[PDB]
């Protein structure tokens, strides 16, 4: 009985539900670091899926999960929600990763 | 030969683990490794039997999953349903015929035992959640992904059980069966029983503990909690019967038991490791199949690899083997919780006075 | 030969019980036989252990029974460890390597280990009613009336593992090993298994329950009553034994399973009724022993042999056996407590004066 739900990207567009996209960010953010779980970020975000989810929503919510993760036993979990969120602020303010030149920012702003 | 009641009166306690005497009386008011009383003590404290379980609501669930969630989870689920079917049988055909003394042997007949208990609920979880139970069951001997490792596993089994039978009708020594000549050593069938608790130790403590990964990893969700339930109590077993193949292990690697098996462990050591690796390559391969129509929250092919090398080393470290993988922390850290149990107002004011501003 | 898992894809509902393909997937969802899944799901809701049973106060009974006494309960009660003790293991290493059905693989498993349970009490009992228990144990494996039937019981189960191991080993066939001739004939073999399930029907309806005619004999004047709670227990089990050997001795003898084994049994039963009735002999002059120094209330030799007689007539019977012995009502009639289990004054004128006086 499968839905094939459908998530709303941050162009407003939407695409079938595809966790890896997930796993990769997670991934990305947890690399070099030291007694943490990509695992553990997922199921204590107990992100409820609906049909037409925001992206950014989803995003938001597993920095939280991430974010209360930070222990004195895996401590660095304080890098791990920080590259989540530098991550989620690059995209609120640019659209991208990558920022754009100085002087055409300046410009813009 | 094999007797069921050898006449000879001995000394139990001095007799080995291992082909000694044929046990005659079964007494527990004394053991020589009080480590199998006791194992047998607790196994019996945890009798369970699967339909004391709810698993009416586990129907629900799965019906509800995504196709792909259908697939890890039935897949797990007929994985399980090999390995302690196996091991069903299998230790009390291989081991009864070997042991020597009698807390040894009633343990392996209650570790046996309790696996049939597991097969059952195997049958109970799988006839509550799916229509026709014939067609999960007829795929797990003709579905080309499950029976490869079935071979692997059973093929430990089978080989020492051969040896046994021609060490009990031929004995020890050289001989000619129709014509051709076959050679009975007791050193190639110690090496033999000991290469088979090795490979039972990597199936028990390492392929099973990567299979309740996969249910306990639904139950985080609240999904599938009534299959949860009841492989927590498996893994309360499980954990008993690894425990037993590590102590035969280390008793026979050590020489404490027998000074011959000290060697014989160390002209296994390189093949012990090699059948420890191969396992834990042989679930990482598992795991490609389970996730090959898609993944779930919290679990994928890296974490559960991940977890495979993780609960290889310990095992192995264990039973005195080189860690073949990286050094790692527990990449799954949730699965730990399912395998274990005013102002007082006076002053003094000649006090302040004793004070320079 | 055996293996543990077979790769074939056998239909397990047209297997016969046993010689046919190796058991592979368990599963209980389906049955052949449902007589034994419903002696395992019986076993299973019987499932009791002997720390459970307060044996406290039969140290004290124990002390102040006559010397004579003493030996009629301490004999029977080595016996019992004895006979128990063979069918601990026996079951498991001469019947999985020829089963070829899950829920009779599962069954004998489960026989087997409740056996256990049954020696673990017998060590419980002893050790709290005498001050050393190895003066006990050490008495069964050398002890004259003892050691004379534990051999010619063992004998059948040691006859019938050897020719499955050459059956497995060799094959069918007429072989060489070491220059003499060897013949492997599955009809001879089938005659085995024929034979030893017979003698093992003998053991645990007949021999045992002439057992639990002298457990129980103290129980009804109120002493060793914490034996009496445990013998009552294994008893209840002991029918679910019996009643297995009975299906299968008369689903092998109907050739309802095998039509070869319909005729293999006509051509045993001569044996089979020389079998049992040796084994009736055998327990009439074990209770020759036991009431050697005197009798008890309820019970001497004439009492208890009576009883043989009684219960072998219809154990036979069950199996399709002539009678050896006379017709008798059941000599003690008490053992069967332990081994099942105003004025509407309302008147009528018109109706009274429908009357002639
Ligand atoms: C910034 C950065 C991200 N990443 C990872 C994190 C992200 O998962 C991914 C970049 O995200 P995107 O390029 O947005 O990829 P996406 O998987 O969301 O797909 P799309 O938006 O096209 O539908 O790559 C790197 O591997 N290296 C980097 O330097
Ligand atoms: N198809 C999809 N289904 C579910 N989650 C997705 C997804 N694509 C991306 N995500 C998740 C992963 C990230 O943690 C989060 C933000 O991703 P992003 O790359 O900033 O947004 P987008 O790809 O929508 O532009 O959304
Ligand atoms: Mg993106």
């Amino acid at each position: 009985m499968n839905q094939n739900l459908l998530v709303t990207k941050r162009d407003g567009s939407t695409e079938r539900i595809n966790l890896d996209k997930i796993h990769r960010v997670l991934d990305w953010a947890a690399e070099g670091l030291h007694n943490v779980s990509i695992s553990q970020v997922e199921l204590r975000s107990h992100i409820q899926f609906y049909d037409g989810i925001k992206t950014s929503d989803i995003h938001e919510t597993i920095i939280k999960a991430a974010a209360d993760l930070i222990s004195r036993d895996a401590p660095d979990y304080q890098y791990l929600a920080a590259r989540l969120a530098i991550f989620h602020l690059r995209k609120k303010a640019y659209g991208q990763f990558e920022p754009p030149a100085l002087y055409d920012h300046v410009v813009k702003m | 030969a094999y007797t069921t009641f050898s006449q000879t009166k001995n000394d139990q306690l001095k007799e080995p683990m291992f082909f000694g005497q044929p046990v005659n009386v079964a007494r527990y008011d004394q053991q020589k490794y009080d480590i199998f009383e006791k194992l047998i003590e607790k196994q019996l404290s945890f009798f369970w039997r699967p339909e004391e379980v709810d698993v009416s609501r586990d129907r629900i669930d799965y019906q509800a999953l995504p196709e792909h969630e259908k697939h890890i989870f039935i897949s797990n689920l007929k994985y399980q349903t090999l390995l302690d079917s196996i091991q069903g049988r299998s230790p009390n055909v291989a081991l009864l015929p070997l042991i020597s003394i009698p807390e040894l042997e009633t343990w392996v007949e209650t570790w046996a035992f309790s696996e049939t208990i597991h097969s059952r609920s195997y049958t109970h979880i799988i006839r509550n959640i799916v229509n026709d139970p014939s067609v999960v069951f007829d795929d797990i001997v003709t579905n080309e992904q499950i029976q490869k490792r079935a071979e692997g596993i059973s093929s430990y089994y089978d080989e020492l059980i051969e040896m046994t039978s021609y060490w009990h009708l031929l004995g020890e020594g050289t001989h000619t069966v129709n014509g051709k000549t076959v050679t009975v050593s007791l050193r190639e069938l110690k090496k033999k029983l000991y290469l088979c608790l090795m490979s039972v130790n990597a199936l028990e403590a390492i392929r099973f503990y990567v299979s309740f990964a996969c249910s306990f990893a639904f139950a985080e969700r609240e999904l599938m909690e009534g299959n949860a339930k009841i492989i927590r109590l498996i893994a309360r077993d499980e954990a008993l019967h690894l425990t037993g193949t590590q102590h035969m292990l280390n008793l026979l690697r050590s020489g404490a038991d027998d000074p011959e098996m000290a060697e014989i462990a160390e002209e296994c050591k390189q093949e012990c490791y090699d059948l420890f690796v191969q396992a834990a390559q042989q679930e990482k391969d598992w795991a490609d199949y389970l996730f090959r129509d898609g993944s779930m929250i919290g679990l994928n092919k890296d974490i559960l690899c991940q977890y495979v090398e993780y609960i290889t080393n310990i095992r192995m470290q264990a039973v005195g083997l080189d860690l073949p993988f990286q050094t790692r922390s527990n990449p799954i850290p949730w699965i730990n919780t399912w395998l274990v149990s005013q102002i007082d107002s006076e002053v003094d004011t000649d006090d302040l006075s004793n004070f320079q501003l």
